[PDB]
C-alpha cells in the first residue's frame, strides 16, 4: 500500500505492545493459519506443525521479528525485506492468497490479545501495513 | 462448507450464544466500512460516515448491523444450505446491488476479527477454523447467482 | 453468464481462426512469466527461468495445447460448463491445490493473447463475449470450492 | 510489485510507442471495460457511455496522460499521483477490483495495437506498473 502518517504511528503503537510476545503471537498466527486454511501447510512439507511444536514456535519468532524490522523500516520496506522477497517470491514461490491468509491470522491474533488497542482505526492501519509487507514479499 | 465437524458445530453455537445480536452486527459492518473505506459507497443513505468514530457511532449502521447478524445466525441455523438460505440475499447483493463478491469474504473476516476482539483466548484457533468455514460458505452462498 | 446469439457467433468465428498449436502454450507461458508463483505447480516442466525459456519450453507449449482444448471444449458446451470441467475442477483444487484466483488470472491472459494475435479484430464487444466465457470457465473450475 | 530497473526500462520503452495515440488507446480501454464489465459503468453515472462518446473519448486521454505522467515519475509515484489518490480512493470510493479490470482492459488494448512491443517480458512489466499505479490510487495517505 502507501501508508498515511496516521497509519505509520498506529502500527508502531499497536505493534509496540506486542513487545516480548512476538514469538507467541507469531506462533499463534501460524497455527491459526494452518488450521483455518490447511492448504497453507503445503509450503512447510517436512515440518512439525503440531500444537506447541518447537518448529512452529521458532518459526513463529522468525515471522514476528521480520515484522518488527518492517515497522522500523516502514518507509523503506522493499530494501529492508529484499532477502525475504527473493525467498518468498523467487525460491518459495508463495501464492499471494497465502499472504492474505496469514495477515488475517496475525490480525485475528492481535485482536485476541490486545482487546484495548485493537480499535477500528488501528485495525485499518495494521491491515494496510500487512498488505504492504505482503506486496514486497510476493515480488522478486 | 467444508463441513464443520460435530465439535466445530458445538464450539460455534456456544460462542455465538454470548454475542449480543443487537450490537455486534453494527460492530462488524462498521469496521468493514472503516477498514475497507471503499465499501462506504454502498451505504451513502446512512448519513455521516467520514470518520471512524462517526461510522461506529452512526445509528443506521448499527441498525443495519443487526440485519447482518440476522442473516448470519439464520445461516448458522441451517448449514444444511447457505445457498438456499441466502438465495434471496444473493440476488439482492449480486444482481440488484452489484457488490463485488470479494467484499463478502472481507465482511466474514471482519466479523471473525470482531469475534476475536470480544472473546480473547476463548476464540481459540480451532474455534477460528470452524468460524472460517462458516464465513466462507456464507460468502460463497451469497455469490452463487454470479456462478 | 450466457452469451447473446451475436456474441456466440463472434466468439466461434474468432476461435475458429485460433492457431491451436500455439495460443494455449503462449497463454500458459505468459501466466508463468507474468505470475511467477504459478511456476510452483510446474517444477516438473524443466527450465522456466527466463521468458524465452518459458515460451520456448516444449512442455509448456505441449501442455498449453491441452489447456486450449478444455477451453475449446467449454466453448462448445457453454450451457453446462459445470460438468464439462468437473474432473479438471476436482484435479486443480484437491490434488493440485491451485488457488481459484489463478483460474481467473489465466482466463485473462488468454484474452490478452487473443488481443495480441487478432489486433483490431479483437474488438471491445468480442472481448466482452470472451470475458463471459473465461469467467464461466474459471467459475466452473472452482465449483469444487462451492 | 516494486518495479525493478528492468521493469522501469520496459514500461518507458513500450509506453513511448504509445505517444500520440494516448487518447485513442485510453478511450478504447475505458470502452473495453465498460462493455466487458457493466458494473463499472456506475462510477460514471452522468457520462455519455455510447461508442465514440465525447465524454468517454475525452476522459480516456486524461487516463493516458496521468499514466504518461506516471511513467515520467515511476520512482516518485505516490506524490506525482497525490491528486488521483484522493479522487479515486477518498472521494469516489472505487472498489479496488475495478483497477484490476481497467488495467486488464488497458493491457488488452496495448496488446491489440503494439503486437511487437508486447513481449511476454513487457506484458509482465506493464502489469506490475499498472498494478503499482492502482495501489497508489487506492491508498489514503
Ligand atoms: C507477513 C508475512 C510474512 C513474513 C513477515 C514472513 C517472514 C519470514 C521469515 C522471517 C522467514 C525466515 C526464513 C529466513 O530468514 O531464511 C520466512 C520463511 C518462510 N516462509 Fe514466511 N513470511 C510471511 C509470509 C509467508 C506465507 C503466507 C507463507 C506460506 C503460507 C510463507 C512461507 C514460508 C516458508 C515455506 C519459509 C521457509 C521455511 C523453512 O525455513 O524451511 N511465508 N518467512
Ligand atoms: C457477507 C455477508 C453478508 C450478509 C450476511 C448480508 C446480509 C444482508 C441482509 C440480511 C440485508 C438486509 C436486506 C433487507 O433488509 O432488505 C442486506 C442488505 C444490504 N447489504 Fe449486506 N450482506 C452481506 C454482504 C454485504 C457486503 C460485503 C456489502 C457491501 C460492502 C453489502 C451491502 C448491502 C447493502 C447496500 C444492503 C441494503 C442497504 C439498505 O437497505 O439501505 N452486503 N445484507
Ligand atoms: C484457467 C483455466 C484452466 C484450464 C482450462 C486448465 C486446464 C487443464 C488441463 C486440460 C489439464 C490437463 C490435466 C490432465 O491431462 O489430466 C490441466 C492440468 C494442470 N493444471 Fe491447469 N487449467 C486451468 C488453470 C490452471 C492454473 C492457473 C494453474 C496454475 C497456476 C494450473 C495448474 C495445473 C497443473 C500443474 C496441471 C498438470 C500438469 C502436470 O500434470 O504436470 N491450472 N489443466
Ligand atoms: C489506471 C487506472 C486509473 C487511472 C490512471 C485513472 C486516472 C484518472 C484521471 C486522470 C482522472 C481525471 C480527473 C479529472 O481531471 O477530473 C480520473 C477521474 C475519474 N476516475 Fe479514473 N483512474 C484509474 C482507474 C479508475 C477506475 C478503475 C475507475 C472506476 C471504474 C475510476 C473512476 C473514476 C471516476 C468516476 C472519475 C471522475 C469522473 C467524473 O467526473 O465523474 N478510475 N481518473
Amino acid at each position: 500500500m502507501v501508508l498515511s502518517p496516521a497509519d505509520k504511528t498506529n502500527v508502531k503503537a499497536a505493534w509496540g505492545k506486542v513487545g516480548a510476545h512476538a514469538g507467541e503471537y507469531g506462533a499463534e498466527a501460524l497455527e491459526r493459519m494452518f488450521l483455518s486454511f490447511p492448504t497453507t501447510k503445503t509450503y512447510f512439507p517436512h515440518f512439525d506443525l503440531s500444537h506447541g511444536s518447537a518448529q512452529v514456535k521458532g518459526h513463529g519468532k522468525k515471522v514476528a521479528d521480520a515484522l518488527t524490522n518492517a515497522v522500523a523500516h516502514v518507509d523503506d520496506m522493499p530494501n529492508a525485506l529484499s532477502a525475504l522477497s527473493d525467498l518468498h517470491a523467487h525460491k518459495l514461490r508463495v501464492d499471494p492468497v497465502n499472504f492474505k491468509l496469514l495477515s488475517h491470522c496475525l490480525l485475528v491474533t492481535l485482536a485476541a490479545h490486545l482487546p484495548a488497542e485493537f480499535t477500528p482505526a488501528v485495525h485499518a492501519s495494521l491491515d494496510k501495513f500487512l498488505a504492504s509487507v505482503s506486496t514486497v514479499l510476493t515480488s522478486k | 462448507m467444508v463441513h464443520l465437524t460435530p465439535v466445530e458445530k458445538s464450539a460455534v453455537t456456544a460462542l455465538w450464544g454470548k454475542v449480543n445480536v443487537d450490537e455486534v452486527g453494527g460492530e462488524a459492518l462498521g469496521r468493514l466500512l472503516v477498514v475497507y473505506p471503499w465499501t462506504q459507497r454502498f451505504f451513502e443513505s446512512f448519513g455521516d460516515l467520514s470518520t471512524p468514530d462517526a461510522v461506529m457511532g452512526n445509528p443506521k449502521v448499527k441498525a443495519h448491523g443487526k440485519k447482518v447478524l440476522g442473516a448470519f445466525s439464520d445461516g448458522l441455523a441451517h448449514l444444511d444450505n447457505l445457498k438456499g438460505t441466502f438465495a434471496t440475499l444473493s440476488e439482492l447483493h449480486c444482481d440488484k446491488l452489484h457488490v463485488d463478491p470479494e467484499n463478502f469474504r472481507l465482511l466474514g473476516n471482519v466479523l471473525v476479527c470482531v469475534l476475536a476482539h470480544h472473546f480473547g483466548k476463548e476464540f481459540t484457533p480451532p474455534v477460528q477454523a470452524a468460524y472460517q468455514k462458516v464465513v466462507a460458505g456464507v460468502a460463497n452462498a451469497l455469490a452463487h447467482k454470479y456462478h
